[PDB]
RNA sequence: AUUAGCAGUUUCGGGGGCGUAAUGCUCUCAGCUGAUUCUCAAACUCUGAACAUUUUUGGUAAGCAGAACUGGCGAUGUGGGUUGAACCAAAUAUUGGGAUAAGACGUCUAACAUUCACUAAUAGAUACCACAAAAGGUGUUAGUUCAUUAAGACAGCAGGACGGUGGCCAUGGAAGUCGGUAUCCGCUAAGGAGUGUGUAACAACUCACCUGCCAAAUGGACUAGCCCUGAAAAUGGAUGA
RNA sequence: AAUCCAACUGUUUAAUUAAAACAAAGCAUUGCGAUAAGCUUAAAAGCUUUUGACGCAAUGUGAUUUCUGCCCAGUGCUCUGAAUGUCAAAGUGAAGAGAUUCAACCUAGCACGGGUAAACGGCGGGAGUAACUAUGACUCUCUUAAGGUAGCCAAAUGCCUCGUCAUCUAAUUAGUGACGCGCAUGAAUGGAUCAAUGAGAUUCCCACUGUCCCUAACUACUAUACAGCGAAACCACUGCAAGGGGAACGGGCCUUGCAAAAACAGCGGGGAAAGAAGACCCUGUUGAGCUUGACUCUAGUCUGAUAUU
RNA sequence: GUUUCAGGUGGGGAGUUUGGCUGGGGCGGCACAUUUGUUAAAAGAUAACGCAAGUGUCCAAAGGCAGGCUCAGUGAGAACAGAAAUCUCACGUAGAGUAAAAGGGCAAAAGCCUGCUUGAUUCUGAUUUUCAGUACUAAUCGGAACUGGGAAACCAGGGCCUAUCGAUCCUUUAUGUGCUUAAAUCUUAACCCUAGAGGUGUCAGAAAAGUUACCACAGGGAUAACUGGCUUGUGGCAGCCAAGCGCUCAUAGCGACGCUGCUUUUUGAUCCUUCGAUGUCGGCUCUUCUUAUCAUUGUGAAGCAGAAUUCACAAAGUGUUGGAUUGUUCACCCACUAACAAGGAACGUGAGCUGGGUUUAGACCGUCGUGAGACAGGUUAGUUUUACCCUACUGUUGUCAAUUGUU
RNA sequence: ACCUGCCGCUACCAUCCGUUGGAUAAUGGCUGAACGCCUCUAAGUCAGAAUCCAUUCUAGAAAC
């Protein structure tokens, strides 16, 4: 050249790294961003079709191949077949853009599908309106993160829906089993707190009091009624959140 | 093929690698099924035979073979009744093709896993033939012949190299012509075994048809 | 290693009508065993071969890498292949005449005559060697098969191309012909319950099918020679010109 | 208009780097009461000491502010430690004619046991689990002791990555706010913020519109001639091109296109131009500088003994 | 204290190392010693990081020998007992077994079972295998001593055979009424003579860690990075066939499964040319070129009523944009437009540019590393020299001396 | 220095100017056989692109 030497750096980065941190040692595989994803959600093609290299590195970028001994130490296996598979299944993948987008979409769907229980119905129902939930998610400007789980996100979104504004929703039917004469007292107590229907009064028999309680703070609620009553008792539930009752503004 | 375009597996070279106790990653062949039509149909009931045969020694892929078979599969209602149809291929892709892969597909230069230890993983299963070895065969009744040759015609396109179609003078899957394969029935010295034939045993057997009579039933 | 049905079976596996499920009858499946066939195996064999070419290993392949035999550029050029380390001819003291070699013999450029076919293509023209394929072609040449034909043909044009009957279906209707099925007979040289066009559908025309005339050849199906199609890449352009 | 950094004032690479580097006060640690600390010298002898802890010597951090969470397992550093192991030379005994040989007793150090993390450093992996509704508070376990606390962040620290959401724009891989199971952030390895400052790095807006749309004008070295003024330059040969084959991009060879002295001023298309027996790269049984629980060594040192005594 | 010696400390310093092969080199693996099978082209011989496997051991028996017996498997019977226990008889030229790999060899055995033994003993001579006809490993044959087995012939140099290992020195062990210690002949003590073990795995034998982005040297195109050369897996592009899509309808328009191609505008494979240096990437600038025609023109199709598209041909004559973002081609939006089509030309163009990156010295962060330091990890700052030569080109003088009359 | 500012040079930062014949391509035909028909084709030939070549335009040959 002169002094002017075409380096253009070590060897091109252009594939999914799958970083497995076993025995405190990084082992990696040449695959593709999509292929690995496909493999790990059902589409079991071929082991060297999903892998652009059917061998294992320690640094895919720098072009370094691991010691057999290291593999043995870590995985208790020598054959690259098994090791490679392991890496594929339980190592840190690099998704594409497409895959990322898909993931995002999935998350979006499951913060309206989970919120379909606590759905945004118009003036009257028209009970589902799941499309409208989805629509609303980005009208408030929400970070639909794929790091966090769906349930957590659902919790977050309902709080925002309060300051949309269209009120928080999460109502079910708690059928409280209440024995002896304190049941009546309890009923009297909790009438301004939440709604009371399908009631009965009994001194020599259990009382099936059906209430309409918060569903996303339900366990806590359950805990603080028994204590109030004094005596131990049973208070059954549905599942988590249901759309049997009214979900217009409630 | 999938990893290759069949231009590197066009011509016969290197000694035969197979699905063995030395290979093992060897994939399953693209067809393990080789007959099409009435396999119950008799040696006698069908007396018409056409072959497909290469003129050049070439390695036909298993996929290719499959494709060929599923022309003649579909040329059957067009022919007229699957009842009047047999097929057997008579070329099974025993032999396996090697592929050292080029680890670089979007970038990254080896000179370390380049062409050193660069020995193929077996991918590809394939059949060798020569300058006349059969590659499809069709037994049938004497009704369909312009039909079967057209199926073959389709098959011809699905195969590498210059093929050829010859009508045998036999009854289809038999070593006797017709001049012979009436004399066997006519004289009545034939012995039947379903799709095949046997013939009685005089110059076939002698040491075991010396003091024997059960050998003329 | 591995495909195909066939046979004798199976209260020894299982399910159907009969029978105790049946393995008994009548069907299929499963397993065993007997007779045959498909394809076959570098690491198998009952058996067995006298850098250039031939063999061969890896490789998608490379002017890649790697072996075998022999041959070649090393004290080896000359003549030839337009030109050229490997191809041929063939070995190099200095000469003359001769006759050949390889290769040429329009002109380049020493070297011509004849004779027969082929091609009509911006084609094609000195192995190596500087590219061409599968598949197409009513281009022309050669050729092979079987068929039609003096009961008169081909090609053409002229005439006829009917009835039971709107067969049964579907269907106001679809009558040969939205579409489907069975698809039979009468009379005739002659006519499919019909090849298409067309009609809401019938019809009409056209075909199959039959005769008139002209007057002797005709029809298909392949086969391989040259030519064409395929056949696009980068300064202007190379059968060497 | 704001972000990153460094506080500043200051300083530096004797010919590419003035920087965010260095420095710096402020904060902290250790050493040390004279025959001390630290260091210099073969030797003798010295310096800090024109000294005495409100100090000297050695480190780290780096102004202020607000903080510095846990770990002595490892490595280092220390110890009036248990030990009653190992333990050299000397000396002691035994044995053997002797040479010599074999026993105890046994220093420091190592081994051992405690101390120490503003010394180096580290601050998880798996089960459940705050309706796994869950970010992982909490429990249980495993190693290598502890298991990332407060802060902070796609930051100059984030591969995936143009991360997601938000703004700024007509349009933004740029910036900035937010989010943050953080490839691989984080508390004097100092963490967090920030006034003042900055030939500092980034952005955005106003900002005098020849950078550009698209150039022009004009004013100044060239050209000419005079002198000193084809110095230096040059150096296989030379210099017309198209394909070909050729150690595989020929100016020479093959075959083609073509061409007619001598010159001028510009041009940078070529001469695989010129400037260095390439430093990138790899080979040499070729070296250096530095490192370290390489191999070997050594001053210095700590301990033991003889002798002076 | 001072000598004088000894033990530890001792990268504060001293000197020196730091394998080899290798489709660049390191990461990798061992193909570095040896075995079998194939590679191996019917003696031998015959390579790669060629393929499938093995070796550093294991055995008082898993050695020697003699005698007896017959295994794997299957059939038919038989309290418990059936798919399995054990007991018969049938068939069984081996389908078993034989330390292990694989191939071979083997039935009055080479297997199993018994019995007795320790030829897994020593001296000496020859050979083979590899080969230099050197060593060693291994193996073979013949003798002499001494033993063993069995009547006896016979067999017995370890394992049925092909692998299961190692110089000199220096030690250490055995051997001998051994030799030698050269001024008293003795005593040891030592050395020798003879034969073994200690082990070198890089295996005919380099006591032996790192790094250098502060580096240096002799060299190398034998050996990488840009270029060109082959190639075309991969990239793009093109066909051929026609199951299907397409209301109907294979081919208007597509076209599965499958096959043949071109291409050198992707990248790899490669290492032929260049390391006594072709100035690496991008963007500006500019010509020219190719067509695989985006527009244009002239046409032919359509599932073409029109407009609007879609497909085909001739055709490269002319056109093929302004920005935002990014070092940037590539990329990714906005914006106009007839269209914003693909490319080439030493990945056109550094004595045309800036240097944005990349590629040195300074630094920062992260990660890794005991550390010196590393990072196709980011970050920031970091001299683009020479034409006055030859040509080619731009324009300009001069010549046209046989462009014929002194012109 | 500033405001004017001539000649001059210059700005799609101004103005004026950039043609027409044959030859073909694809393609559409015509007559028309090979092959009594039939066919744009074989003989023969009609139309016909930004094409081709001329016309127009720059230079003007060791050319007259």
């Amino acid at each position: 050249m002169s002094i002017f030497t075409p380096t253009n750096q070590i060897r091109l980065t252009n594939v999914a790294v799958v970083r497995m941190k076993r025995a405190g040692k990084r082992f990696e595989i040449a695959c593709y961003k999509n292929k690995v994803v496909g493999w790990r959600s059902g589409v079991e093609k071929d082991l060297d079709e999903v892998l652009q290299t059917h061998s294992v590195f320690v640094n895919v970028s720098k072009g370094q191949v691991a010691k057999k001994e290291d593999l043995i130490s870590a995985f208790g296996t020598d054959d690259q077949t098994e090791i490679c598979k392991q890496i594929l299944t339980k190592g840190e993948v690099q998704v594409s853009d497409k895959e990322r987008h898909t993931q995002l979409e999935q998350m979006f769907r499951d913060i309206a599908t989970i919120v379909a229980d606590k759905c945004v119905n118009p003036e009257t129902k028209r009970p589902y309106t799941v499309i409208l939930i989805e629509r609303a998610m980005k009208d408030i400007h929400y970070s639909v993160k794929t790091n966090k789980s769906t349930k957590q996100q659902a919790l977050e979104v309902i709080k925002q829906l309060k300051e949309k504004m269209k009120i928080e929703r999460a109502h079910m039917r708690l059928r409280f089993i209440l024995p002896v004469n304190e049941g009546k007292k309890l009923k009297e107590k909790l009438k301004p707190l939440i709604k009371v229907i399908e009631s009965e009064d009994y001194g020599q028999q259990l009382e099936i009091v059906c209430l309409i309680d918060p569903g996303c703070f339900r366990e806590i609620d359950e805990l603080i009624k028994k204590e109030t009553k004094g005596k131990g008792s049973l208070e059954v539930l549905n599942l988590k959140d249901v759309e049997e009752g009214d979900e217009k503004f409630e | 093929m999938g990893r290759r375009p069949a231009r590197c597996y066009r011509y016969c070279k290197n000694k035969p690698y197979i699905k063995s106790r030395y290979c093992r990653g060897v994939p399953d062949a693209k067809i393990r099924i080789f007959d099409l039509g009435r396999k119950k149909a008799s040696t006698d009931e069908f007396p018409l035979c056409v072959h497909l045969i290469s003129l050049e020694k070439e390695q036909l892929s298993s996929e290719a073979i499959e494709a060929g078979r599923i022309s003649c599969n579909k040329y059957i209602s067009k022919t007229g009744g699957k009842d009047s149809f047999h097929m057997r291929v008579r070329v099974h892709p025993w032999h396996v093709l090697r592929i050292n892969k080029m680890l670089s597909c979007a970038g990254a230069d080896r000179l370390q896993t380049g062409m050193r230890g660069a020995f193929g993983k077996p991918m590809g299963t394939v059949a060798r033939v020569n300058i006349g070895q059969i590659i499809f065969s069709i037994r049938t009744r004497d009704n369909m012949l312009a039909n079967v040759v057209e199926a073959l015609r389709r098959s011809s396109y699905k195969f590498p190299g210059r093929q050829k179609i010859v009508v045998s003078k036999k009854w289809g899957f038999t070593a006797y012509n017709r001049e012979a394969y009436q004399k066997l029935k006519a004289d009545g010295r034939l012995m039947n075994d379903g799709a095949n034939v046997k013939v009685i045993t005089n110059h076939g057997t002698l040491a075991q048809y010396a003091k024997d009579i059960a050998a003329a039933n």
